[PDB]
């Protein structure tokens, strides 16, 4: 939902209030992201 | 396009297609001449 | 060249060492991608 999936361009792109939302955006996606492979790395790691 | 004699009827609204060229955004953000200077996805600052 | 530096190549930000690379650019190609669709090689703005 951001506007780029690029932070730099975001970065450079916009001023600080709303670098903040579109940042937040892309941190939300991208640590939700990492849970679902942390998640199934344990699940796995359990079955090896 | 900001000093045309005359603008275009917005049913009719010209297009002027600017390209190939160094653009100094400065000018037009430090000039008190516009009532709404809305950047929409881009930061005004940034520009240059 | 071949120090880590924040370049800034056409609004394209970035950091990282920029190498003479072997890459075969076509003469149209502006710049390379990985499979993480991150930039990875680019071409000069001032020379191709
Ligand atoms: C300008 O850029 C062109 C790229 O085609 C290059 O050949 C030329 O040497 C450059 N000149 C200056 C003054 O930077």
């Amino acid at each position: 939902g951001a506007i780029s999936s690029v932070l730099n361009d975001i970065l450079s792109r916009l001023d600080p209030p709303e670098a903040e939302v579109q940042i937040d955006r892309l941190i939300t996606g991208r640590l939700q992201s990492l849970q679902t492979y942390v998640t199934q790395q344990l699940i796995r790691a359990a079955e090896i | 396009v900001f000093n045309a004699t005359r603008f275009a009827s917005v049913y009719a609204w010209n297009r002027k297609r600017i390209s190939n060229c160094v653009a100094d955004y400065s000018v037009l953000y430090n000039s008190a001449s516009f009532s709404t200077f809305k950047c929409y996805g881009v930061s005004p600052t940034k520009l240059n | 060249k071949n120090k880590c530096v924040n370049f800034n190549f056409n609004g394209l930000t970035g950091t990282g060492v920029l190498t003479e690379s072997n890459k075969k650019f076509l003469p149209f190609q502006q710049f390379g991608r990985d499979i993480a669709d991150t930039t990875d090689a680019v071409r000069d703005p001032q020379t191709l």
